[PDB]
Formats: C-alpha cells, structure tokens, sequence
C-alpha cells in the first residue's frame, strides 16, 4: 500500500498485507452502535432549535436572551 | 465587514490574531530594528490570573487591547493609556466538567473584532459578541456540545458579515465542520462538514474542476466504510485565511478518527483536507486531501499563509502550510493546483515523497501504523512536525520564518468502542527527539524557507519544540517565544539570536505588535500548557501519558513552571 | 549558625527576610540610585506555577536564589548565572482542605536559611529543612494541627542553632506560642504560649523587673475568666529580630480569640505583647502588652525593628514596631521601658492616647467594641492601620518608612460555640477608607518617621493599602510593591516618585535586593491575594464578607488579577 | 473602662457600664465544654511524641524518614 493504486480518481485506498478489504465480519470490526454514532445529529439538531428560539426572540423583543424559553 | 477593514488599514493596530486576511503574521513597523533590538526591554504587564496554556495573542483596536485567557476563557480589555486599569471583563460561568473532554489542555487561540464588537467564545461551545468598548453581550450562541466530545479552542475568524468557528473533538469522534454566523446577529448561515455526503460537505458544481484527479464528488462516504465518517473526526481547529478578490476562504480540516487505522479503512475524505471555499455560501471550490486514510494523528489543521510570489519567474496567487506530516504545500490559491509538497526536515519518513503528478503521498509501509504492530521510528510524531504554531512571511526577502518541531514516534493501535462523550483515540504512543538536532535531543527549530521551492535557507536549533510560532517584523526581525519561557528575536538573515528575555513562563503562543504614541511594542503570552505541557500541567509523570507527549517533555518542568499572562515589550 | 552569619556578612546576600538580624530590612548597595534609578528595567521573571498571594521575598544565597509560592508552598532554586534553569525543586504534597481552616488566603512569607540549608514550612503545619545545593530533606517536624485550625505562613526565623516558628490560626481559637526547633535535627527544643500559666509562658525569674507595673507573674491565666484562656488566641505570624549579643529575639503575640470581646472578660495576656526572650530557653526577659483586652482583632505580630539610636542625644538601644492599633512604639530592646507611643495617623480613635507612665492605652468607650452594639467608624480597622508588611529603615537618615493602611471599620459582635476545627470570630464587619485621604477614598500610605519621637517626616497617598511593606537601599530609594500591581521607588528624602513598573499582578510582599557579578537587583514577588484580595481570590461579592474586607476593596479586581510569581530589575 | 484603674498590676480590666463583672451565669455565658477546650493539648501531645519518634529513628537508623513505626 503506496497510496498509489488508486480504484477510483481520489479513492487510492488499499488494504495492507494480511488485513482485510472490509473490516466488517473481520476481527477488526469495530461494531458501532448506530445508537451512539447518531448522537452528534440529534445534539446539533436540538441545538439550532435552542438558537433559532434565540434568534428569533432577540428580533422581536430587540434584547437578546439566552436562556429564552 | 466594513469596520474590521479599517481596522486593518489603521497603521498599528491589531485586529486579526494571523496578522491580517492573507495570514502572513508579519508588520510594516520598523521602529524596532537589527541595529536597536538589543535594547529593548520590558514596557509593562499583565496576568490574566488564570493558569494552564495561553495561547493565541491579545488584539488592539484603536487604543485598546484585548486580552484572553485559557479556560474558563476570559476577556479583559484595558486603554493603552493606562494599562493599570481593566475598563471592562467578561469572565464566564461554564461547568468544571468541560475540561474533561478536552484533549490537550483547556487552551484558547484568541479573539476575533468585526462591527465594532470583539468575537469570542468558550471552551463549552458558546461563541458571543461583546460591544468592543463597553463588554456588553450583543449575542450568545451555542455552536458545540460538549456532551458528545465536541469543545472551542481555535481563534472564531471574521470576513465581511460572517464568522467562521470549528469545533474542536477528532479524539472523540466529532465530526468536523465549519460553522458560519452572522457577525451581527450571530443566526447560523450554514456550516461544512469534514466527512460525509456532498451536499452536507458543500461542494461546487465545478468542485476541483482544475484537478479531478484530488477526487471530486461522492468521496465523503465512499472512502469509508458504512457509517464510520459520522464519527469520523476531520475537525478544523487551526486557523485561517481569506481573500477578499477571490471571495475564497482557506483552512485545514483535522485528522480522522479514530486514531486506530484499521478501524477506519478507506482514504477518509475529506479529512486532512486544504480548502477553498465561497465565503457566502461555504462552497468549497477546490480541496486538496494532504494525507489520505491518516495513520499518525496528522491533524491538518495548520495555518495557511497566502502570498503572491513569482514561481520561476512569473507572479502567481499562493496559499503555503507546512502540515503536521512534515510537508511544505504550496498550491495555486485560485484553483487549488499542487506546486510545492516538500520535507521541511529529512527526517520525515512515513512517505518517500510526495508525488506533484497523482498528487498523493508515496507511502513508505516501514513507518506505517496498524493493528497487531507496533511502528517504531515514525518520523514526524503524531505532534507533527509543525502544530498549532502560526508563522511569519517578509514580503521583501520572501521568506517565511517556521517553528517546526523534531519529535517522532512509536506507535500501536487497538480496539476500543465509540461511546458519544467519551475518547475515542485507541493507540498507544512513545515520543522522543528526531534524530538530526545537532546532539540528537533537540525538539525545537525555526527554519526559514522559500515557499516557491519549499528549500530552507537557514536554522537555529532549540531545546524544545517552537510551538507558539513566529512573528516577522520589518526591522528585520523575528520574534518567537519558547516553551522555556523566552521571547527571542532573530536577525532575519541568518537565525542569528539578537535578543531574548526571560518571561514568567513559556509561551505557547506567537507574538503580535502593534503602535501607541509612536511606539512599536512586541506583545506575547505567557503561560505553558498546550500539548507539550500536559505533563507539567496535569501532574502526569507515566512516559506514555499525555497521548506520549508526557515522555518526550519531561524536562521542561525543569526549565518552567505554569503561569497566565501577557508581557509587552518596546524601545 | 555560624553558616547563616558568613551569608549575612556577605556583600550582595540576602539570607534573612526582613534583610538581617535587626530586621532594618535595608541594605548598603547604592549601585541604583536617585539619579538613575529612571534608568531600571525588567531583567528577568519566574512563574511559580500557582496564582493566589505571594507575599514574602526570595532569599540569595552565594549565587543561588530561592523562591516559595503560595499554598501549596513549593520551593524553587536557581543558579543566578541561568534563571532560565530550575537546579533543584520541592513541591509538598498536602490535603486540599488544609485551605479550609486559613484565614486570610493560603499565604506564604518566605523561607529562612542556616547550616547550609533552607528552612521551609508548608501550610499542613510541617516544617523542613532542605540541603541548599541538592533539595535533598534532612528533616521534616509537625508544628500545627490543621485539624483544629492551626496552619503555618509566616517565615521561619533562625537565630544559632535554633530555627523559631509560630502557628496561625487565632480566628479558629488556637493558642499561640513560639515553637524552637534544633537546626540541625528538627527536634523540638521548647514552645513558649502566649497564654496560661507561668511554666507555659516561659516567663523569667525577672520578667519584666524593669516595668513591674506592666505586669509579671500569674497574668497568663488570671486576666482571663476561667479556661478562656485555652483557646484565646495570641498566635504569632508576623516577624522577629535578633540581638546577638543580649541574646534576645523580639516578637509580637497575635489577637485573643474569639473576636467577640464580651465572651472574654481580662486583658486577655500575654496576647498582643511585645516579647524580649532569651534565645537558649525562650524565657521571657520582659513583655509588654500593647492591647490590653482587644476588641478590634489588633493582632499584635507586627515587625520588630531594632535600631541603635540618640533619644534626646542619648544612645539607647531601641526596638521600635507600628501595630495594627495604630500606635508606633519605640521601646529599649535590653529592659522593655517605653519611650514612644504615637498614633502613626491622627484617624487613631480606639484610644485617645497611650499613657507612658501607666504604659497602658487610654480608651475611648466610644469606639470599643461590645455585645448588643454596633460600634461605627472605629480606627483602625481590624485590618489595621498596618498589617504584616515589612518596613525599611534608612541608617543614615534615621527614617522608617512605614507602609501603612488607612481604613476603619464598624463593628458588631455576636455569640457563638468553639468546636476545634471550626472558626471562632464572633463579629460582622464593615470597613472602609479612612477620614483623612485627599480625596477621602485612598486606603495607603507610605510615611516616613523618625522612631525616637513617633514624629512623621513625610506622607506619599496609595490607592490601595501598602500591604507589603518596603526596602530601603543606600542609593537613597524607598522601594515597594502596591496592591494594583506596580513596584515603585521614592526619593527617601520626600517621597517623591521616581520610578514604577507595571507588575503582573499586585504585589504583597516587601522588596528585595541582591548582587550578582557586581550588579545591584531588585526583586519583588507579584501576585495579589492575602486578607485585600479575598474578594478577588475567592470570588466573593458581599461588602460584609472576607471579615468585612471585600467591600472595602471591591474595585481592586478592576486594577489586577491574581498571579504568583517573581520579577526582578536591575540597570 | 478607660483602662486605667488597675485592680493590681498588669491587670487593668474593667466590665463595661452595663455588663457583667463575670460573665458565666450570665446572658454572654459561652458554657465552653472542657473536653473541646483541651483538644489542642491532645493534638500536641500525639504530635509531639510522632516527631519524637521521628527523631529518635533518625538518630539510630542515620537516615530521616517522616513515616516510621
Ligand atoms: O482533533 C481535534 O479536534 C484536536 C483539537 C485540539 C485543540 O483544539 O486543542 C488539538 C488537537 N486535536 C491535537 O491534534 C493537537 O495536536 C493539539 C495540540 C494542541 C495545543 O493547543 O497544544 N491542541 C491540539
Ligand atoms: O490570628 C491569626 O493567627 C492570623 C493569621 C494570619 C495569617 O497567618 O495569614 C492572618 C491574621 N491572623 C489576620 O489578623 C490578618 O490581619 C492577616 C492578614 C494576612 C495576610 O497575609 O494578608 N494574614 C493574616
Ligand atoms: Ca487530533
Ligand atoms: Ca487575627
């Protein structure tokens, strides 16, 4: 593995000697949690809702709060 | 916006911690020069009363400076006509537990000034708008959680109406991205993503049109596998630059995650990627991947210095940065184009080179890392030979002054899971010198180079690594500090050492200028910290600790001891 | 010893904290004088690493310099030819709640020296002695019990082979006593209290043969009610002198306890007494108790300065010492008489003056202090109108300049329990800048006075308290540090200022000066905190809060920050 | 009380107009317990005998070490 072997235009990936071509099924599977892997979205989507809250209260009342609720 | 502009057009101000849109760090005063420097002695003090690293530098606006501390990140602003007097502070509330996920010290990069009002924000995720004169808070948002790992440390940037702002957390699986407000209101305009699908990424319809070859479209996900980018790390902590004719912003996206290589498979785009994007709509135009699938923790996040040189005699638009893998780049600024990708130092040995045609680095499998080995004599080390340092460029010689560090590595990976709020590293490392300081234990250099050629012109060694970066002069000078505690000034022609003075604490930060009453005065932070303190800081004394930083910095708490605060010199 | 002499009769040394024996704290280098002192600059600055007060001085032995921090009191050695490098280190290891039971900030004023080694203590209440080239512990005692509130802050003081410590903690109902320990092996030689019987006392066969009427024998228990006295006070924290040839070594016993005046009926002796002991057995040659039955916590530790000089053109020896009550006294350190008792400020209210021949203050009911009542613009306050500053003496001149406070109280008492372990003050308070400032705001003072009739030569105004006290160097100077952060240098002859250096933090300790390589050094501990700067260290904001001192120094935070570190100028 | 009318020598004390001569028994009694008032003494004896042990151990062993038994 070089780097330059490349499958596609900007895909230059290659296994190395005697590890696999997918991890997944292998002893190296990390087995994520799609629970756990989704938690930043859910953070960030609930977190616009918070400043959008913000945002939209200080246009109104022209005096900007942060704990707006 | 208009305002930041004047300031920026003030002789002596300070407005922008890189020195200016194109990131040069450098100044047109010349009070201080070769022939004076070496009277140059202390004008005054001051101590934030805060400890841990002090990064970043102060901002003067006008006849006010602007002064910042580590965690918990507070702002004191103080009249250059009296010094003695804090004419406003804001000191934040923010919860203990937020240090804990953060990786390498509770450090903060600096403040940001645009429409009259200085931009900062808080380890905990917050970013705010304070009026510049009175410290009041025209605006407070919330841009990271740290609940999944995700923390502030990087300096916000400002260009027209928006603020730029990355938070920091690729040890913890966040996923990176590039999050714009409105300066004025501080709404979210929109925000980039590091890994991912195209349209959360923001890519151009003519993305890398200039060289398909980088890649182009679909990237974000096929060079992994399944899910593993939404933890895939590629956050932008380091700082950036801007063109105002392009309307082109510039940055580096960080490392993947996690640490453990084989967990990862695939080029992992678009980490450890150089980007070009439209300042209005985030679309990148062009974005050049320095180091694909990453096996060393070379978080790309390293300054970019814009510059209009000639290469081989004719005058071309540059973006230069000298990445943690020990790469000096230097690429057309207009359309992304790869000219310069050399070794800052020979030792650099995880590729043979970096091949100008495919445009990728040419891996040398001996100084890889993976699963079930233990890599030994990795050259740079996961702290790179270049980190959060920002550098100098003198327009007149065209040369660009680096703080480089000299330390390389074992390393050996291991499983482990992803638990949101929790490190997700998974490698054990051990760092020590690079082998060509001049007694093999040297970790520190500034090197100055052509940045059309990528070849040194000359080197001062030092003990430990030139962290904090360098400032240039036009006396003909540059200045770093040290993390022993000195603040240093060079001739530029050869490295010679003309003047130094020994600070409270060592600096970890680059040092800034500015003019009062027809004065120039050499502003620096003190206060060790960062990664390489985290021994010193944290009480660590296990060599592996400290992600191996632990081992390798044993001495400098032999040489300093912590501190917080800003000491400005003059004539 | 013999060891300390050598340092002390070394040009440039600087091996005792209040600058020798007579504790004059002076020194004879005139290097730096009045007309050029314009010309000092910043030479070199140390972080310690921890941020509250820093009071004390460093000491110079040879060519090597000490330097302590704060709580948790860590020692620090440099070789004066490299500051830059830290030759030996000692950081203890203490329990955190140790800072529970300390009144006023986690304080430290300084180490001591003899037999080759540095005496230092640590707040816990251990006492060390440490080998001067290598750190190495060739002992370490108890001396206090935190754990009914007794801890250590001031310096050590060594005098032969004898090293004398006091414990702290009078707020908390300890009972006070001068502890002495063997030089060389740490054991414990005597304790002499300031309270209880005779045998306790150590009080000699002629205690006090040439003043009878101040009192002699069995006063220890009855002028207390009961067993008042076992918990009433009279610690000794502030400073000593030493006559080599009387053999007799000179300090002042603290506060009774509680504040609560009502809960202990008697002129509450021996606190608040002036001390001639022998140094061999501590036995006591004479006493003389300046407060009888305090009722403002006048807590008498105040520095001791013994000077030989013509009363009305006869030579006497003197000790003379300004108290937190107000009074100068000037006594004849061989048989204790009284000579000079005047108010250092016509503000004094408590007592309308002390009387010579009955040698005891003349009270002013109208500013004492009681249950069910509030007693209203008293003078001076508990903070005094002098705290443990250290003042300067200038031999030639025959002037002591006297860093003084000038702010006074109100004051109400209230019951309460004593719990060993738990505070026991007993009295809500409000201060405020004294009566007679310019602008009837300023809370400092630096006056000169002649010590054998009390009579002030001149008055320079401070902001702030001059809490830490200052030096007196032969080139005619007066140099001292202020609470908002500066180290200033006087014309000794008016006052004038004619130098200043804006430090890091503000300054709480008493200047110090030293030679290295025939260049004359000031240095000067920053980092502001002690009992002015509770308000700011410990985030406090209720006026009546921190014994009622943080509303009179409520805009300090406005003028510094905390710190902890040490800066030192020279030419 | 000025406190210059002195009951003997060195003791000059005087209650105030309008409180107690002696204060136990009275509204200002502070009823100290006798055990919590002698926890001091306590302290410094233990103490005292730790660093006699401390020194004694030094003496016979020629090396210091804080903690020893
Ligand atoms: O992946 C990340 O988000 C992240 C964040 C930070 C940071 O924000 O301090 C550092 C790094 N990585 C790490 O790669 C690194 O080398 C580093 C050094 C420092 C420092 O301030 O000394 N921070 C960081
Ligand atoms: O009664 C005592 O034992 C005791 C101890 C201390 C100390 O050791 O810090 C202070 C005081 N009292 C208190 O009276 C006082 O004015 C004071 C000021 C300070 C200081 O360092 O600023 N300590 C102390
Ligand atoms: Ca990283
Ligand atoms: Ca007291």
């Amino acid at each position: 593995y070089d780097g330059q072997n490349c499958k596609e235009p900007g895909n230059c990936w290659e296994n190395k000697p005697g590890y696999p071509e997918k991890i997944a099924g292998s002893k190296y599977d990390p087995k994520h949690d799609p629970v756990e892997l989704n938690k930043q979205e859910e953070s960030i989507k609930a977190m616009d809702a918070r400043n959008a809250k913000r945002i939209a209260n200080a246009k109104s009342s022209g005096n900007f709060v942060f704990d707006v609720k | 916006d208009a305002d930041l502009d004047k300031q920026v057009n003030t002789a002596g101000a300070w407005p922008i911690a890189t020195g200016g849109y194109y990131s040069q760090h450098n100044s047109p005063l010349a009070q201080i020069n070769k022939s004076n420097v070496k009277n140059v002695k202390a004008a005054w003090s001051f101590s934030t009363g805060v400890l841990n690293g002090h990064e970043g530098a102060p901002l003067v606006i006008g006849d006010m400076m602007y002064v910042h501390s580590a965690f918990p990140n507070n702002t004191y602003a103080l009249n250059l006509n009296d010094p003695g007097k804090i004419v406003w502070q804001h000191k934040p509330k923010q919860d203990a537990s937020t240090k804990a996920v953060m990786c390498c010290d509770v450090v903060d990069r600096g403040l940001a000034y645009g429409a009259g009002q200085i931009v900062k924000k808080q380890a905990n995720g917050h970013l705010l708008a304070l009026d510049a004169k009175t410290g009041k808070i025209n605006w407070e948002v919330e841009v990271c959680d740290p609940k999944v790992g995700s923390t502030l440390t990087q300096a916000p940037f400002v260009a027209k109406d928006t603020v730029l702002m990355g938070c920091s957390g690729a040890e913890l699986g966040v996923r990176g991205a590039v999050n714009a407000f409105d300066l004025k209101t501080g709404e979210l305009k929109w925000r980039a993503f590091a890994t991912g699908s195209d349209d959360s990424v923001r890519l151009a319809k003519d993305f890398n049109s200039a060289n398909p070859h980088y890649g182009q479209f679909g990237l974000g996900t096929k060079t992994w596998e399944g899910d593993a980018w939404k933890i895939g790390g590629g956050t932008n902590w380091g700082w950036y630059a801007y063109d105002p004719k392009l309307n082109l912003f510039y940055y580096g996206s960080g490392n993947p995650a996690p640490w453990n290589e084989t967990m990862r498979p695939g080029d992992n785009k678009w980490t450890m990627t150089i980007w070009g994007r439209d300042l209005d709509t985030g679309m990148a135009k062009w974005g050049y991947q320095k180091t694909p699938h990453d096996e060393w923790d070379f978080a790309g996040v390293n300054q970019m210095v814009l510059t209009d040189q000639p290469v081989n005699g004719k005058m071309t638009p540059l973006l230069s940065h000298i990445d943690r893998n020990g790469i000096l780049y230097t690429l057309n600024r207009e359309n992304g184009n790869l000219i310069v990708a050399e070794k800052v130092d020979p030792a650099v040995n995880v590729f043979k080179k970096v091949d100008l045609k495919t445009g990728t680095p040419v891996r040398d499998p001996e100084f890889a890392t993976r699963m079930d080995h233990k890599g030994t004599n990795i050259c740079p080390s996961a702290m790179g030979f270049h980190n959060q340092g920002v550098d100098s460029y003198d327009p007149e010689s065209r040369t660009l002054y680096a703080g480089l560090n000299h330390i390389c590595m074992d390393w050996e990976p291991f499983m482990l899971p992803y638990r949101a709020g929790q490190f997700f590293v998974g490698a054990t490392l051990a760092m020590y010198p690079g082998p060509n300081g001049p007694t093999k234990k040297e970790m520190g250099q500034i090197r100055a180079f052509d940045l059309t050629t990528g070849k040194a012109k000359w080197t001062k060694w030092e003990k430990f690594a030139a962290w904090g970066g360098t400032l240039y002069t036009k006396g003909g000078l540059v200045w770093y500090a040290t993390l022993d505690g000195y603040l240093k000034a060079l001739d530029n022609k050869d490295g010679k050492e003309l003047w130094n003075f020994k600070m409270p604490s060592g600096g970890i930060g680059s040092p800034m200028t500015y003019s009062f009453k027809g004065k120039q005065y050499i502003g620096s932070m003190y206060g060790v910290g960062g990664w390489p303190g985290v021994g010193l800081v944290f009480d660590l004394t296990d060599p592996s600790a400290g992600l191996g930083a632990v081992g390798a910095f044993r001495e400098l708490q032999n040489h300093t001891q912590m501190g917080g605060g800003l000491m400005v010199f003059s004539l």
